[PDB]
């Protein structure tokens, strides 16, 4: 409903870690709506216009040399320095996954069906699903979402396999993920239901 | 490739005069201060006990922010942010077992400027009871995204929808969910 | 045991 124009700026200081802490990237970025228009890379080691809309500002911080020295400092004194303060509750977070089995739809024996394992609740992001029939590891006929993000500190995934289900078999799905030690695994029988 | 990455993101967009401070650990939201109250917000009470933040330089920074914003408005000539219209996509938190309770999760993702608005309806009525959300987390192309969060208990009798509005949407844009 | 997150300041433009 409201249409007069917007104006956005947006600066994002990040830092960018690499085998612990031992190698930190420090940009200290500047945007005018969606557009980059100045940074600092501690890899540079000076402010530089990404747009020309930022050469003057490039120009004048770059003049300015405690301004110069204390971005130079900021893998220290701010990236380090906070990954230390949320390192017990983020770089060390591992949230179980919950694991379950369904077939998408309900229908008789000998015709397609998808099986759905769904995987929920875990963090961090990284996970393995694999998908066996009696115990042979289906490859082919996998249908991902791949990894989902909840906004919460967790995420789920829904790996389905595409079925066509006869009277004796078995179906499983084995979860692997670093708050697990041996594989979870969550089975299916090719029944009436 | 980078193991880890923390973001500190602020905005400020005018003619609202709006602002945000966040804390991101990869891409997940640490806190945000919130510019009313004037106080730390942390995204998971546990985080709270484990540290802290002085609200107050966050609102230091958004001032400065502001300034920045005049200069750089006059400095284009006022050429104002193009709309981009958000992608919404509704899932569930966990499989759907009738009446075990669950959350209905309203994703909307790539869009600017970071103002919506977003009811969660049910049978065509809008729902609050419960209700959560986030603030706008950021992108790596810049944009924005955000999150929703209905409890519900389902059933076969109920259908929902997440109502969005946007700028850049011409219809406020409704994605619809009902229990399998 | 509690920790305090430090801020990046930004810089006023030009």
């Amino acid at each position: 409903g409201d249409t007069r124009p917007r104006f956005l700026e947006q600066v994002k200081h990040e830092c960018h870690f690499f085998n612990g802490t031992e190698r930190v990237r420090f940009l200290d970025r500047y945007f005018y709506h969606q557009e980059e228009y100045v940074r600092f890379d501690s890899d540079v080691g000076e402010y530089r216009a990404v747009t020309e809309l930022g050469r003057p500002d490039a120009e004048y911080w770059n003049s300015q040399k405690d301004l110069l020295e204390q971005k130079r400092a900021a893998v220290d004194t701010y990236c380090r320095h906070n990954y230390g303060v949320g390192e017990s509750f983020t770089v060390q977070r591992r949230v179980y996954p919950e694991v379950t089995v369904y077939p998408a739809k309900t229908q008789p024996l000998q015709h397609h069906n998808l099986l759905v394992c769904s995987v929920n609740g875990f963090y961090p992001g990284s996970i393995e699903v694999r998908w066996f029939r009696n115990g042979q590891e289906e490859k082919t006929g996998v249908v991902s979402t791949g990894l989902i993000q909840n906004g919460d500190w967790t995420f789920q995934t829904l790996v389905m396999l595409e079925t066509v289900p006869r009277s004796g078999e078995v179906y499983t799905c084995q979860v692997e993920h670093p708050s697990l030690t041996s594989p979870l695994t969550v089975e299916w029988r090719a029944s009436s239901a | 490739k980078e193991e880890h990455v923390i973001i500190q993101a602020e905005f400020y967009l005018n003619p609202d005069q709006s602002g945000e401070f966040m804390f991101d650990f990869d891409g997940d939201e640490i806190f945000h201060v919130d510019m009313a109250k004037k106080e730390t917000v942390w995204r998971l009470e546990e985080f709270g006990r484990f540290a802290s933040f002085e609200a107050q330089g966050a609102l230091a920074n958004i001032a400065v922010d502001k300034a920045n914003l005049e200069i750089m408005t006059k400095r284009s000539n006022y050429t104002p942010i193009t709309n981009v219209p958000p992608e919404v996509t509704v899932l569930t938190n966990s499989p759907v077992e009738l009446r075990e309770p669950n959350v209905l999760i309203c994703f909307i993702d790539k869009f600017t400027p970071p103002v919506v608005n977003v009811t969660w309806l049910r049978n065509g009525k809008p729902v609050t009871t419960g209700v959560s959300e986030t603030v706008f987390l950021p992108r790596e192309d810049h944009l924005f995204r955000k999150f929703h969060y209905l409890p519900f208990l389902p059933s076969t009798e109920d259908v929902y929808d997440c109502r969005v509005e946007h700028w850049g949407l011409d219809e406020p844009l409704l994605k619809h969910w009902e229990f399998d | 045991s509690k920790g305090l997150f430090r801020a990046a300041v930004p810089s006023g433009a030009s």
